[PDB]
RNA sequence: GGGAUUGAAAAUCCC
RNA sequence: UUUUUU
RNA sequence: GGCUAAUCCCCCAUGUGGACCCGCCCCUUGGGGUGUGUCCAAAGGGCUUUGCCCGCUUCCGGAUGGGCCCGCGUCCCAUCAGCUAGUUGGUGGGGUAAUGGCCCACCAAGGCGACGACGGGUAGCCGGUCUGAGAGGAUGGCCGGCCACAGGGGCACUGAGACACGGGCCCCACUCCUACGGGAGGCAGCAGUUAGGAAUCUUCCGCAAUGGGCGCAAGCCUGACGGAGCGACGCCGCUUGGAGGAAGAAGCCCUUCGGGGUGUAAACUCCUGAACCCGGGACGAAACCCCCGACGAGGGGACUGACGGUACCGGGGUAAUAGCGCCGGCCAACUCCGUGCCAGCAGCCGCGGUAAUACGGAGGGCGCGAGCGUUACCCGGAUUCACUGGGCGUAAAGGGCGUGUAGGCGGCCUGGGGCGUCCCAUGUGAAAGACCACGGCUCAACCGUGGGGGAGCGUGGGAUACGCUCAGGCUAGACG
């Protein structure tokens, strides 16, 4: 008894809670940027919609998101910003959108 | 309305031999026509001819028989002794050129219809085609 | 070479979707009478240009739904409804042969 | 048959019925006997012929022929059942081997030994 | 191991001369002079008209008996020539004439088939210069079959290489007979064995 | 990772090779994807050993690997020689 | 179980 | 009555 | 609860480049380019420490492995005839590497079936194998490929990859520990145990080879593997002597009582020398590594055996296991006695109720031979499910008759098309196997190298007689 594989669970728990956290992040910033566009607010919607993107990709810089999966969370978000700001556009910050 | 114009053509054919008519009458088409022509350059009978029968077209098919017999039964021995056709309407037979085959070890044909004509089984593997396969003759 | 298929619409009471009978033809592998097989195909009609009765070429395509992974090429032949009148009657004939 | 009628139903391959149900389709089965009997024969020929009721390691029980001069079978001895009918006892379907674990061979039988289980005898 | 025991009894039973024994088959004792009739308590009785089957079989042990082979060599020899180029029947002849027991007796090495036999088994016999002691050796054309030097004055070598001073060999063989050496040439023909033999018989035996 | 190795191919006490690329994942006697050579280690035959060498020599500039012993018979055929 | 009985056996008859 | 038409 | 290192984790930076929204261009399903805007990089260690080695980061490409999709083929029962609610489609969304009713919300009312749905039964599939003249039937052990499962059921985590045999969680059955609160297990890995069973092996040696994992490497791990062991379980090779030897011993057996048979068989004469003894004694092994050359090419050198002191070679050298079935016909081999419808043989037809070539023994003979018989199963014979290749008046088999749905089938002439059909090329059809050739074990079985074939399907081009199809025409079939 007792291989010491036992030690590769161990770290599976450990890397558990770095994916899980991470993906936390990414859903809880995502829906308040779009919260914003829904209600107008294009300066607030955007400052914090970038820092969701820079929380994507960090993401996919290690185990959590690694493929295009980032880059599909990415592209469905900046969608619906976009878009559910096109009630009184008005598009302020502009940052993280193309002209 | 006759089913299979061939088979039956070559059973006129076979029915009439048997009875040693000196000629026999098929309604004319021109693939049935194409047939006779292998016959008669085989040599299977003397010849066939175009003839209207009462306003339609026939062929007259002239069949040819072996020299008369000695003691009981003289009656003479046959230049066809087997017509079968073979590719009947719901069963075709088609053959590819190396599918083709050899009949009484050589002595008989076969005939086939190829996109090449009507030919052959020797015509037909030098030409290097096959096709339906429509009888055997020997 | 995706697979391009030749056949007639059958059933037009779906949303952006007919249905494709396809005829085919082969010699039986022990009997070698040639035998008349029939499919149905679910083919994807974007524009719903294509009705009943029409003959159209259908196209192996990137799948679409459960059940559809055919597009309609183009349309062959217009409009004959004896081909939809032969597979309504048998259709029709099913209702017989229960009780 | 018109091909077409070929085409539409087929030909229908004849399943065999075995003639020998030592189940799992096996060469022998072993059995326990029930009773020791002595059987009149069919028709043309008689006789007393010595059988065995035998309950099977297949769950089966059946007759079978005791071959040989004489037995030493009992009423609760097991046997080995081989298969192979006796043509003129009806409804014996199954041998029994002699020379297995409770049924002897054949005393001083010598010409036909590897039938009858017995082994070969010295000569001085 | 194969048929070990009496053989100018099987000389009878074939009706037709055997040589297994090697000399005294030629000396008139061989028990077909005086008495060619099979053995048994009723060899002296008149037989009945042989079954169609009788006469393919009785030919066929009167091929395999004078080779001296076990039917297992004998029959799977046999279903080589059915599949090899060429006619099955003479084919097999010359499959079994190229045995270098049976090479080694057709060389005058040896008196008899069995006598040959054993000589390959105790390893006297060279072939290429290598030794050989399988008899079931086929033998290709072009070797060399020797006696080992070894043995080449052992008697028994001697006393056959005597009496094969003169003698003629056949038209696929060739021997030197005071060095001992011979030569296989190439394979026999149907004329060119004198076996009293129908293949024919043979080849339909296996039909069955 | 692909790899060149040798696949035994013999019969018990009699030993032949065929060399081979092949994913390192695969059994050493399963499914490969190209031979491109035999190895006869107790040199029976006159020729024991043939590579076909403009053919091993393009499995290496897509990054196959050679066993330590693979790699001694394919130097052998000058698989490497650059003269 | 033994004789009559039949080629033999059943059945039948005798200690 | 039952086997064996010799 | 507290301290700490890092190739562990994080923030800023640099933007070759990439990711995303939007616009444009070329392509044409989400392929390639491009512009503005936003977002994203990293890790060090080692020495022969000024330079090189093992690594790290972002990107494009190669290779290899794989996911998903599609056409076609894939057993029995119709005494299973109707099945279907995420079921069929749509819009939008969640999800994944990615399409998708995969899941979800809302809308439409569909989808499938006699060309066999739904249900039941059975079953991993194939390369192949067995058989057969072939068409076909049967089969899927070993070896090779794909799949599925890891006591039963469900689920996710980690990760490039798993929903993971020897990883994790929970439910159920069972075994063990138990301080009765609670815990630990999971040989369908190698051996081995027990149970069932007619029946299936060693608790073996070895890391020397080949392959795999980590490592700069030295090396470590490897019940993959290579070997040995046991079992006639199969194939193949081999021995149980060879040559001389009586018109013919003894014994047994038959007999017309003359003799006949076992039989050149034994005895005996001569030669060889399986076992066994003695000595020599392998190939499989050359690299990884060290030195020279730059740690490359190339050269040079050294260590490295389980099998095993086995194979093999040389010397010596003894006449030295034979059995099993059958002998009425098919079917090759016959006589005596014993037994009297008994005892028994029997694959089928049948033997045996006083002269049995059939039961039982003997003598003899036939057939194989380290085997020989048997039982079970598979194909064959069986043209007895008949495509090649059968039938239906009396032998098994024409429906009691009609009307007619679907389906099958289609007279003569022309033209277009080229679906069936045929031809050329081409890709594919892995290896092994099967076939021919040659070669390596002294032969063979076994193994190696080379050669050729193959239906089927993809693709490009071509032919148009026949079948199909569209257009036209005829009057011999049918109808009026
Ligand atoms: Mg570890
Ligand atoms: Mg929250
Ligand atoms: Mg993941
Ligand atoms: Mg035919
Ligand atoms: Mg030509
Ligand atoms: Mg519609
Ligand atoms: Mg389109
Ligand atoms: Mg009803
Ligand atoms: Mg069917
Ligand atoms: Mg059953
Ligand atoms: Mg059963
Ligand atoms: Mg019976
Ligand atoms: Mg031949
Ligand atoms: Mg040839
Ligand atoms: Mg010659
Ligand atoms: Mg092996
Ligand atoms: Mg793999
Ligand atoms: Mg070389
Ligand atoms: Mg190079
Ligand atoms: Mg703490
Ligand atoms: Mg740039
Ligand atoms: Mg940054
Ligand atoms: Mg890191
Ligand atoms: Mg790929
Ligand atoms: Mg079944
Ligand atoms: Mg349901
Ligand atoms: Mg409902
Ligand atoms: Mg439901
Ligand atoms: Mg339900
Ligand atoms: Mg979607
Ligand atoms: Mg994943
Ligand atoms: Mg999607
Ligand atoms: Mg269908
Ligand atoms: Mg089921
Ligand atoms: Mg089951
Ligand atoms: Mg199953
Ligand atoms: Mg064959
Ligand atoms: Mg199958
Ligand atoms: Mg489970
Ligand atoms: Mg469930
Ligand atoms: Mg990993
Ligand atoms: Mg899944
Ligand atoms: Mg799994
Ligand atoms: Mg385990
Ligand atoms: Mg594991
Ligand atoms: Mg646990
Ligand atoms: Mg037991
Ligand atoms: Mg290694
Ligand atoms: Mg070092
Ligand atoms: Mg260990
Ligand atoms: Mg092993
Ligand atoms: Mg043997
Ligand atoms: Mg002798
Ligand atoms: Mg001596
Ligand atoms: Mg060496
Ligand atoms: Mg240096
Ligand atoms: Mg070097
Ligand atoms: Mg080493
Ligand atoms: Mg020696
Ligand atoms: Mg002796
Ligand atoms: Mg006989
Ligand atoms: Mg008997
Ligand atoms: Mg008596
Ligand atoms: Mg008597
Ligand atoms: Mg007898
Ligand atoms: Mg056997
Ligand atoms: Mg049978
Ligand atoms: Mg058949
Ligand atoms: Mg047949
Ligand atoms: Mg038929
Ligand atoms: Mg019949
Ligand atoms: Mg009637
Ligand atoms: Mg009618
Ligand atoms: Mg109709
Ligand atoms: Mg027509
Ligand atoms: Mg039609
Ligand atoms: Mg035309
Ligand atoms: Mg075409
Ligand atoms: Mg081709
Ligand atoms: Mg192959
Ligand atoms: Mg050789
Ligand atoms: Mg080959
Ligand atoms: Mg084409
Ligand atoms: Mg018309
Ligand atoms: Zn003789």
């Amino acid at each position: 008894r007792n291989l010491s594989a036992l030690k590769r669970h161990r770290q599976s728990l450990k890397r558990r809670l770095r994916n899980k956290a991470k993906k936390s992040a990414i859903k809880t910033l995502s829906k308040k940027a779009i919260q914003l566009a829904q209600e107008g607010k294009a300066e607030e919607a955007l400052k914090i919609m970038r820092k969701a993107e820079s929380l994507i990709d960090k993401a996919a810089k290690g185990s959590t998101l690694h493929k295009n999966a980032a880059a599909r969370r990415k592209s469905r978000l900046m969608r619906k910003v976009r878009q559910l700001l096109e009630a009184a556009g008005a598009p302020l910050i502009g940052g993280g959108l193309s002209a | 309305m006759l089913t299979d114009p061939i088979a039956d053509m070559l059973t006129r054919i076979r029915n009439a031999t048997r009875v040693y008519k000196e000629s026999t009458d098929v309604p004319a088409s021109r693939f049935k026509e194409e047939i006779l022509r292998i016959l008669a350059r085989e040599g299977f009978i003397k010849g066939y001819e175009r003839v209207d029968v009462d306003g339609k077209p026939y062929l007259r098919v002239y069949l040819k028989y072996g020299p008369r017999r000695q003691g009981p039964d003289p009656r003479p021995e046959q230049v066809i002794h087997h017509i079968r056709r073979i590719s009947k309407p719901g069963r075709r037979v088609y053959v590819g050129v190396k599918e083709i085959p050899r009949v009484r070890r050589g002595l008989g044909i076969a005939i086939l219809s190829t996109s090449k004509g009507v030919l052959t089984d020797r015509e037909a593997r030098k030409l290097g085609v096959g096709g339906e396969l429509i009888c055997e003759v020997w | 070479p995706k697979k391009v298929l030749t056949g007639v619409v059958v059933s037009d009471k779906m949303q952006k979707t007919v249905t494709v009978l396809v005829e085919r033809q082969f010699p039986h592998p022990l009997y070698g009478k040639v035998i008349k097989r029939s499919k149905k195909y679910l083919a994807h009609d974007p524009e719903e240009k294509y009705k009943l009765g029409d003959v159209v070429e259908i196209i192996e395509s990137r799948p679409i739904s459960k059940r559809k992974r055919f597009r309609v090429l183009r349309l062959v032949e217009s409009g004959r409804m004896d081909l939809v009148e032969k597979y309504l009657i048998r259709r029709q004939n099913y209702q017989s042969l229960s009780k | 048959p018109t091909i077409n009628q070929l085409v539409r139903k087929g030909r229908e391959k004849v399943r065999k019925k075995s003639k020998v149900p030592a189940l799992k389709g096996a060469p022998f089965r072993r059995g326990v006997c029930t009773v020791v009997r002595t059987v009149t024969p069919k028709k043309p020929n008689s006789a007393l012929r010595k059988v065995a009721k035998v309950r099977l390691t297949s769950g089966y029980e059946v007759t079978a022929y005791i071959p040989g001069e004489g037995h030493n079978l009992q009423e609760h001895s097991v046997v080995l059942i081989r298969g192979g009918r006796v043509k003129d006892l009806p409804g014996v379907r199954y041998h029994i081997v002699r020379g297995v674990y409770d049924a002897a061979g054949v005393k001083d039988r010598k010409k036909s030994r590897s039938k009858y289980g017995t082994k070969k005898p010295k000569e001085a | 191991g194969r048929y070990i025991g009496p053989v100018c009894r099987l000389c009878r039973r074939e009706g037709v001369k055997l040589y297994l024994k090697g000399e005294r088959c030629y000396s008139p004792k061989c028990a077909m002079e005086r008495r060619p009739y099979p053995p048994g308590q009723h060899g002296q009785k008149r037989a009945r008209r042989p079954s169609d089957y009788a006469v393919r079989l009785r030919e066929k042990q009167k091929l395999r008996r004078i080779y001296g082979i076990s039917e297992r060599q004998f029959r799977n020899l046999f279903e080589e020539a059915s599949k090899k180029k060429g006619v099955t029947g003479s084919v097999f002849l010359g499959l079994l004439e190229s045995r270098l027991d049976n090479v080694v007796y057709r060389l005058g090495f040896a008196v008899s088939r069995r006598q040959a036999r054993q000589l390959v088994r105790h390893g006297h016999i060279t072939v290429n210069g290598r030794r050989v002691d399988l008899p079931s050796y086929r033998v290709r054309p072009g070797d060399e079959i020797a006696v080992a030097e070894k043995s080449r004055n052992l008697e028994l070598i001697r006393q056959n290489l005597e009496a094969m001073k003169g003698r003629k060999v056949g038209p696929w063989l060739s021997l030197d007979v005071e060095g001992m050496k011979g030569k296989f040439l190439r394979l026999p023909d149907r004329e060119d064995l004198a076996l009293p033999v129908n293949e024919q018989l043979v080849i339909e035996f296996y039909s069955r | 990772m692909v790899k060149i190795r040798l696949a035994r191919f013999g019969s018990k006490h009699n030993p032949h090779y065929r060399i081979v690329v092949t994913d390192a994942r695969r059994k050493r006697d399963g499914k490969y994807i190209e031979k491109i050579g035999y190895y006869d280690p107790r040199k029976t035959t006159p020729d024991w050993l043939k590579v076909d060498v403009e053919r091993a020599r393009y499995w290496l500039s897509v990054g196959a690997q050679p066993t330590d012993t693979a790699r001694r018979l394919l130097r052998q055929a000058g698989v490497f020689r650059q003269e």
